[PDB]
């Protein structure tokens, strides 16, 4: 979630205020995948050190 | 005085009955001015039309 600050103002005595509700936004980040694979022989897995 | 925040429990509408909303009121008091104008110097780079 993201937003900004409210805006103040210099007012006099008995002066009505004005609403200062801020606005909001929303960033988004998707999650993706990566992979690697290698096949080996049985004889080899036992011979190579 | 510093920053004070207040919680108004009940707002009204154009017919002086509750309209289902609340609020947060805040205010601040301070003031300043320059006493001796000759203890400063200010450079003014003004662009001719």
């Amino acid at each position: 979630v993201s937003s900004a600050a409210v805006q103040w103002s210099w007012d006099a005595e008995f002066e009505e205020v004005s609403d200062d509700s801020p606005e909001f936004g929303q960033p988004e980040i998707p999650v993706k995948k990566a992979q690697g694979f290698v096949p080996i022989s049985i004889e080899a897995l036992q011979d190579e050190a | 005085i510093g920053m004070t925040v207040e919680f108004i429990p009940h707002l009204f509408g154009t017919n002086r009955r509750p309209n289902g909303s609340r609020g947060w009121f805040a205010y601040y008091r301070m003031g300043a001015d320059v006493v001796n104008p000759n203890a400063f110097r200010l450079l003014n780079v003004e662009t001719a039309s």
